[PDB]
């Protein structure tokens, strides 16, 4: 639908670890969401097979 | 708009090894 | 019985997810980038590039 999901994106965080002489970076981005329509807002049909 | 001045900080903490060994 | 106009009050709770991708880096490449394995030669520039 026109706007069927509230969706929030966080601030990206990076965290490493010196495992074997070389860095090992691990990027991470927290994010959360919530529906924002009373009643149903999406539906599928299962056409083919 | 996300990459390397805190990913700056992050990689090259590198050129510091003594932090000398002597009092 | 003539129904009186009904009201209500409903709330909704967020859900929290995440994402993460990672990438490593070799052990001697790390010496090449910083400069501790760099030599004032004509080859090591090529490897650093």
């Amino acid at each position: 639908e026109k706007a069927s999901e509230s969706y929030f994106m966080g601030q990206m965080q990076v965290a490493r670890t010196e495992s074997g002489g070389g860095l090992h970076l691990q990027l991470t981005q927290p994010r959360a969401n919530v529906d924002l329509g009373v009643g149903f807002t999406a539906a599928y049909a299962a056409a083919a097979l | 708009m996300s990459v390397q001045i805190g990913n700056g900080l992050l990689m090259v903490v590198a050129p510091g090894t003594l932090t000398v060994g002597s009092a | 019985p003539a129904d009186q106009p009904v009201h209500n009050y409903m709330i909704k709770r967020l859900d929290r997810r995440s994402l993460n991708a990672a990438f490593s880096i070799a052990v001697e490449a790390l010496g090449l980038i910083s400069g501790e394995n760099l030599d004032g030669t004509h080859i090591s520039s090529a490897m650093r590039l």
